[PDB]
DNA sequence: TCATGAATGACTATGCACGT
DNA sequence: TCATGAATGACTATGCACGT
C-alpha cells in the first residue's frame, strides 16, 4: 500500500478539476465562441447529415451519435445542451434548428428527448463550411478511435453574436449576444485596417458596435457600462423591458408588458409581482393579467387603481421587479488555451485573426489537392500521345504488375500516375473524352496559378474574408431587436 | 361564476374565464403535448389538464384505490362535480371537456379509460353533451409557397396533395409531409390550429343512447371477466371496419 | 361539431387497441419468436453495422436508431428491451452481446444508456442471416421513409429456444426456453419426415424435445406438465432449484441452495425466507446467509436448527416459497396475423415452413443475380474475342452513346452489357485479367446450374435447411441445464 | 469491539458486509449508481460493503453546518462510518477500519474526491490521521489478447509497456475490439471491478496520510473555501506546475 | 437567497392475463 | 397482492462564480 499526503491529493486533484473545467467546459473558445459540448454536438449532427436540406432526424440520434463518438457524458444534459441551441430566447441565432416542443421562456419545460427533432440551421452550416478541407486542427476523440475538431471554422462571429455564460473555477464568462450586421462593420473596418493600433481599433469598433442585441428585444439604458465591458472587458448594462400604457372606456389604466430584459423568467417576473402586491409593497397596482398567447406574444396586463399614477407605478416595477435588471458583462474567453478577459477590439481581432487562418489553410488544401489531380492528368495526356502503345503495352504483359512497371519506364511517369492509366477505363478513349482530359489540366493549371497568387497576397486573403462574410450577413443578417436609449 | 386559480390539482392550468358555460377543459394525452397545449390555447376560455401514464380502470379497481389515484383525483377536483350519489351539476366548472389522444392505438386506448372513468362516476356529464374529442390531424402539407395544411386521415392527404399539385403548387421530397405520431410531436402553433382554434377544430360530442347498452358493453370489455372480453374481441373485431358502413 | 355514440366509440376504440397489442406488442412470431422491439432493435444494430466484427458500440446509438427509424416509442422502454435480450438468465440463448453493468438476476437494477455498450451476438447473426438476398418480406416504416423486415430469416428456432412471455388484451403467451440441440433434431426429423402427419409428428418431435432448457438450470419433476404443453399448448411444469446439505464439525446441518427455478428473483427469494421466519411460519431454521459472489455464484447457505429434520425443511422450502414453483404453459403465438395455441409439432412444422420459404427465396435472388452477372459477362468475353475492334470504335465516337451504339452493332449487345464495356477498366485487359473474366463466365453457368437444381428439387431444399443448421448447432449449440427427473 | 450489520437503522442505499469486526471490515464509498451496483456484485460480502454515492457531495468548507447535516448523502456516510462529527467524534465506534473512496479516474471524480476529503477531514479527522482513509485507484486500459488472459493498465504508460512486452513474447490483439477503454467506473462490470479494485490481493490503494496539519487547514480553506479570489491566484499560481510535484 | 448551465439517475403508477 | 414485459417522463440535489 503506497503513502500520500493529503495536501499532495487536494493540490493535484483540484487544480486538474478547475483547469478543465475552466478550458474544457465551462468558458468558450474566443474563436468560435463555443464550449466543447457545443463544439461536439454541432459536429455530431454536421457529420451526420442533419443538414437544412434534408427533414429534421429524431433527436435522440443526434444525442446518441454525440455521446457515442465525441462527447463521453450523459445523454440527458448532453439534451439540455442542445435544446438551449434551438430557443429563439436563449440564443440571438439559433444553431440548431429544432422542431417540436422545446418549452417557453417561462417555467413551461421543453419537451423529452423522443417528442422531439432537430436538425442544424443554415448559420450553422457556416459555423461547419469547409470543416473537410483542413481549415482547422483536429484531434483523436476520447477513446481515439475517430477525429473531432478543435475549433471550427466559424465563418461568422460566433461569440460576440450568441455570447455566452459559464461558470467555471476561481472564474466565470457572461458575454452579452450581438447584432451581426454591426459586428460584421467591425470585422470589415479591422480587415481594411489591419496595421491599425490597438487605441484606433477599439476606437473604431466601438463606434460600429453600438451594444449588445439581445434574442428577447426590450431596452438598453445608458452607455456607460457598454463602454466599460468594451474597454475593460466588464462592465454593467442596465436592461429594461417594453411598457405601453392604455386607457380603458370607464377611464381605468391598465400597464402592458409586452418585452422583458434578457434571461427573465416570464412566470417567475409575474409570480414576483404577484407576491409583491400580496405583502403589498406595490400598491397602485388593481389587477394582474397574463393575456399571453402563441399569436400575440408577450402581453402581461397590469391594471392600476384611479388613484395611481402610470410612471410611478412602472418605476416602482423598475426598482423592484427585473423589469428593470443588469446584465453583468465579463468578457472572458479562453484564448490559446488560457482563459483571459479582453477589450472589443480584442475580441474582434482574435477572430479575424482566426478567419485568415481559415482561408490561408483551405488555400493550401485546395491547392494541395489541385497539384495531385494536376499531376494524375499530366500523366493521362502522356498515355494519350502514345496510346497506341499504351494499350498494346497493357495487352502484352502477363499481369498488371507487369503492365504498371511498364508504364513507368514506357512514359517516364511515376507509380501513381502510372496506376491512374491502369485504372483508366474504356470510355475516356473516345474523341470528346480525350479532349476532356486535355482541357480540365489546362482548367487546372488556371487553378493552381490563381490559388498560389491568393496565398502570395495577404491583400485578397482579406478580400476574401470579407466578401465571404458579406453573403453570410446578407442572406443571415436582421434588424437590431434591443433598442438603445440614454439617461 | 366559480373562482380560477391564479384548492386545484398543482398541474391544471386554469383558463382566465370565471363562466363555466363559456369554459372548456382540454384533458390532454402527455406532459408534452399538455406542456405546448399550455402555450397554443386560448387562455381565456380553455384550460389544461394533462394526464400522466394510463389511467386506472375504475371497472377493475375497487373504489377506495380509485380515489388514491392521483389522475383520478385531478380530474374529479378539476371538474368541481361530485362523483355517484354525491354528484351534482351544478358546480361543473367546464360545460366542454375535450379528451385530447394522440391518434396512435394508446390514445385510443387512454380514451375508453376516460369514457369509462366519465360514465360509471360522472355519467351526467356525458348525457348531457358536455364530454367531447378532439381529433388530432395525422398529416402536414408542408408546400413550397403555399400556407401548410392539415390532413386528419389518409384519403384527405391524398385529396389535399392531389388538388395541390392540380392548382400547381408543390413539395419537397424530403421534408414533404410531416406525418405526427402524437400530440407531443406537435408545438403550440400547431396544435391550436388543429385541435384548440374554435373556429377550426373537429371535435366529436359524445352521446349516449341506450344506457343499458352501454352499460353492459363498458363491464364486457372493461371488467374483470377475460373470458367475455375473449369472445367479444374475436366476436366483433373482424366487422370494426364496418360499423358506420 | 359531429355526435358519436358512447357505444360506436368505445367498441371501435378498444378493440384496435387491443388488435394491434395481440398482433404488433406483446405476443411472438411463430417464425422468429420476436415481438416487433426485439426485431426492430435487432435489425437496428444490424443495419448500423453493430456485429461481432466490430467493437461494441455505445447501447445508446442502438436505441436511438431504433427509434428514429423503426420503433416509433420511447427511449427508457426500447433500452429495457434491449438489456434483457442480453441477460444470460433471462435469454437461454442472448441475442445482445452486453458490455458493463447489465444487472443481476437479484433486485440489482441494470446500469443507465450511458455506462453500457452492445452489439449483436454470433446466434443473433444467424437471426438476420442473409436477411439482404430478399429472404423475407419488407414493409415501409412508420412514416414511410426507410423499408424494415416483417420477420427475420431465425435460422434457428428461436421461438422454441428463448422462448416468449407476454401479456396482451382478452389473452396471454407463455412458451418456456428449449436446448438448442433437441430442438435441432426435431427439426431434423420434420425435414426428414416431411410428409408424417400430426399424429405421428407429435409423438417423434416430442421423443427428441425432452422438455424445456431453462438458463437458470434447475430442476423439472415430473413429466406431465411438459406432456400437455406439447399436446395440448397449455401445461403446469413443476421447477426446483438446487439443494445441497452439507454438514459441519460442530454438528449443524446447513441446506445450500446453488440454483433456483425459472425467473425467480434471488433477492425475493432470500427475503421471502427470512420474513417467513420472522413471524415463524419455516421453523428448524436457525440461520440465513447470503455467501454469493461473482465467483462461487449463487449459494445460499440455510443453518438448520439439531433437532430439525433436513428433508423436512427442504419440504417446508418447496411448499412455502419459490424454491420449488410451476412454469405455467401456454403455447400462444401469432400465426399469418393471427392469435393462435400451437401443440409441439405444429411449432416446428410452422418454423420449418418457414426456413424452406427462405431458402427458397435465397436461391431466387441468387439466381436473378446470376443471370445478371453472366449476362454482363458474356458481354465482355465478345468484347475480348474482338477486342482489336472494341477499341477502334470507342475512339472515332464524337460521344460514349456514339461509342456503345456501335458496340451494339459489332457484337451484337444489349445496352447493359455495352455500358458494361464502356466502363471496363484497362487494368482488366492484362492477360491473366482477360482469362479471369473467362474463367468467371464459365464460374457463374456453373453456380447457375446448381442454384436451377435447388429450386427444381425440394430434396435439395431441405437438405440446404439440415446441413446450415446443423453446422450452427455445432458451433453455438450448448449442454442442457435443465436437469430432468421423475416423481 | 463487534457491531451488527443490518440484515432485513442504517442508510438504505447501504450494502452492509457480514463480517461484525470493524477491524476485518471495509466501506467502498463509490462514485454512482452503477458503479455502486457492479461492486456490490463482485465485492467479498464477507469483509466488503458499498455505499454508492449519488452526484456531487456538498461543499462543508462553504456550506453551513446545519446545511450540511440535512444533506441526506453527508448523512449516509455519517451514519454508515457510525462515528459522531467534530467533538463528539469517537473512533471507538467506527464500523469500518478501512474507508476506500472509488472514484471515476476522471476529472469529475477527482473533484468528489476532494470533497469527500474535506467532508472527513473536517467533521472527522481522526480517521485521517490513523490511517482509515484509502484511495482507490481505478483501470484505465484492458488489454484484451486473442489467446492469453486479459491484462489491465493504470495508466498511459503501463498500457504501453504491457502491449509491447505482450507482442514481444508472440501474443496477439484484434484491432478492433483490442484495448477497451474505461471512462468511469459505471463502464466496468463485477469481475471486473473485483480483478482491479476489490481484490485485496491485487487492488491499488493509497493511504492517505496527514503530516503538517496547520498547512492542511490552509490548503482547505484556499480551495474549498468560500474566498474566489485567493483560490483563483492560487490555481494560476500552481496550475502550472502540477506535473513537476513529484519529479 | 435565487437565477445562470455544464457536470455528477433512481423512483414513482398505471393496462393487460395468469398463477400463486 | 406480486412477478412477468412492452406500452404510456417529471422531479429530486449538489459544484461553481456573481449580482441583485
Ligand atoms: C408516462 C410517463 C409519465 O408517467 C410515468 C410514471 N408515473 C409518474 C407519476 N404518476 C403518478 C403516474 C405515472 C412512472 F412511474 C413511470 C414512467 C416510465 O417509466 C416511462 C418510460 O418511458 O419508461 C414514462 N412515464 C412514466
Ligand atoms: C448524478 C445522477 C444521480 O443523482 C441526481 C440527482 N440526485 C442527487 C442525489 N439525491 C440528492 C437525489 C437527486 C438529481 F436531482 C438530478 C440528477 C440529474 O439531473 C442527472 C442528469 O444526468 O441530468 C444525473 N443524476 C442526478
Ligand atoms: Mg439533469
Ligand atoms: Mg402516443
Ligand atoms: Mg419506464
Ligand atoms: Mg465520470
Amino acid at each position: 500500500i503506497e503513502p500520500v499526503d493529503i495536501e499532495q491529493e487536494m493540490q493535484r486533484s483540484y487544480i486538474d478539476y478547475a483547469m478543465s473545467v475552466i478550458v474544457g467546459r465551462a468558458l468558450p473558445e474566443v474563436r468560435d465562441g463555443l464550449k466543447p459540448v457545443h463544439r461536439r454536438v454541432l459536429y455530431a449532427m454536421f457529420d451526420s447529415g442533419f443538414r437544412p436540406d434534408r427533414s429534421h432526424a429524431k433527436s435522440a440520434r443526434s444525442v446518441a451519435e454525440t455521446m457515442g463518438n465525441y462527447h463521453p457524458h450523459g445523454d440527458s444534459s448532453i439534451y439540455d445542451s442542445l435544446v438551449r441551441m434551438a430557443q429563439p430566447w436563449s440564443l440571438r441565432y439559433p444553431l440548431v434548428d429544432g422542431q417540436g416542443n422545446f418549452g417557453s421562456p417561462g417555467n413551461d419545460p421543453p419537451a423529452a428527448m423522443r417528442y422531439t427533432e432537430a436538425r442544424l440551421t443554415p448559420l450553422a452550416m457556416e459555423m461547419l463550411r469547409e470543416i473537410d478541407e483542413e481549415t482547422v486542427d483536429f484531434i483523436p476523440n476520447y477513446d481515439g478511435r475517430v477525429q473531432e475538431p478543435t475549433v471550427l471554422p466559424s465563418r461568422f462571429p460566433n461569440l460576440l453574436a450568441n455570447g455566452s455564460g459559464g461558470i467555471a473555477v476561481g472564474m466565470a464568462t457572461n458575454i452579452p449576444p450581438h447584432n451581426l450586421r454591426e459586428l460584421a462593420d467591425a470585422v470589415f473596418w479591422a480587415l481594411e485596417n489591419h496595421d491599425a493600433d490597438e487605441e484606433e481599433t477599439l476606437a473604431a469598433v466601438m463606434g460600429r458596435v453600438k451594444g449588445p442585441d439581445f434574442p428577447t428585444a426590450g431596452l438598453i439604458v445608458g452607455s456607460q457600462g457598454t463602454a466599460d465591458a468594451y474597454k475593460t472587458g466588464r462592465g454593467s448594462i442596465r436592461m429594461r423591458g417594453v411598457v405601453e400604457v392604455e386607457e380603458d372606456s370607464r377611464g381605468r389604466t391598465s400597464l402592458v408588458i409586452t418585452e422583458l430584459p434578457y434571461q427573465v423568467n416570464h412566470d417567475n417576473f409575474i409570480t414576483s409581482i404577484a407576491e409583491q402586491v400580496r405583502d403589498g409593497k406595490l400598491a397602485g397596482i388593481s389587477n394582474i393579467e397574463d393575456q399571453s398567447s402563441d399569436r400575440v406574444g408577450l402581453r402581461i396586463v397590469i391594471e392600476i387603481k384611479r388613484d395611481a399614477v402610470a410612471k410611478v407605478v412602472i418605476n416602482n416595477l423598475y426598482k423592484h421587479t427585473q423589469l428593470q435588471t443588469s446584465f453583468g458583462a465579463n468578457m472572458l474567453a479562453i484564448v490559446d488555451g488560457v482563459p483571459r478577459t479582453l477589450r472589443l477590439d480584442q475580441l474582434i481581432r482574435y477572430y479575424v485573426d482566426h478567419q485568415l487562418d481559415v482561408i490561408v489553410r483551405r488555400t493550401t488544401y485546395r491547392l494541395r489537392k489541385a497539384n495531385e489531380r494536376a499531376h494524375i492528368l499530366r500523366g493521362l495526356v502522356k498515355a494519350l500521345d502514345a496510346l497506341d502503345e499504351v494499350i498494346a503495352l497493357i495487352r502484352a504483359s502477363e499481369t498488371v504488375d507487369i503492365a504498371r512497371a511498364g508504364l513507368i519506364e514506357l512514359l517516364d511517369i511515376d507509380e501513381i500516375q502510372a496506376q491512374a492509366i491502369l485504372d483508366m477505363q474504356l470510355r475516356r478513349l473516345a474523341a470528346l473524352e480525350r479532349q476532356r482530359i486535355i482541357d480540365d489540366l489546362a482548367k487546372i493549371e488556371a487553378e493552381i496559378a490563381d490559388l498560389e497568387d491568393i496565398l502570395a497576397k495577404p491583400e485578397r486573403q482579406r478580400g476574401i474574408v470579407r466578401d465571404e462574410l458579406a453573403e453570410i450577413v446578407d442572406r443571415h443578417g436582421d434588424d437590431r431587436r434591443t433598442r438603445i436609449i440614454a439617461i | 361564476a366559480l373562482v380560477r386559480r391564479k384548492g386545484l390539482p398543482g398541474k391544471l392550468a386554469d383558463c382566465r374565464s370565471t363562466d363555466p358555460r363559456k369554459s372548456e377543459l382540454y384533458v390532454v394525452e402527455g406532459d408534452s403535448a399538455g406542456g405546448s397545449a399550455k402555450s397554443g390555447r386560448d387562455s381565456m376560455f380553455q384550460a389544461i389538464l394533462p394526464l400522466r401514464g394510463k389511467i386506472i380502470n375504475v371497472e377493475k379497481a375497487r373504489i377506495d384505490r380509485v380515489l388514491k389515484n392521483t389522475e383520478v383525483q385531478a380530474i374529479i377536483t378539476a371538474l368541481g362535480t361530485g362523483i355517484h350519489d354525491e354528484f351534482d351539476i351544478g358546480k361543473l366548472r367546464y360545460h366542454k371537456i375535450v379528451l385530447m389522444a394522440d391518434a396512435d392505438v394508446d390514445g385510443q386506448h387512454i380514451s375508453t379509460l376516460l369514457l369509462t372513468l366519465l360514465f360509471r362516476f360522472m355519467r351526467p356529464l356525458i348525457e348531457n353533451g358536455h364530454v367531447f374529442l378532439a381529433q388530432p390531424p395525422l398529416y402536414k402539407l408542408k408546400w413550397q409557397r403555399s400556407d401548410p395544411e392539415f390532413a386528419y386521415s389518409d384519403r384527405e392527404r391524398d385529396g389535399l396533395l392531389e388538388a395541390g399539385l392540380k392548382a400547381g403548387k408543390k413539395i419537397n421530397k424530403e421534408d414533404g409531409i410531416q406525418r405526427y405520431k402524437g400530440l407531443g410531436e406537435m408545438d403550440a402553433k400547431e396544435l391550436w390550429e388543429t385541435t384548440m382554434d374554435p373556429s377550426v377544430r373537429v371535435l366529436r360530442q359524445v352521446t349516449l343512447d341506450d344506457a343499458a347498452a352501454a352499460d353492459e358493453l363498458f363491464s364486457i370489455l372493461m371488467g374483470e371477466d377475460v373470458d367475455a372480453r375473449r369472445s367479444f374481441i374475436t366476436r366483433n373485431a373482424k366487422d370494426v371496419r364496418f360499423l358506420d358502413v
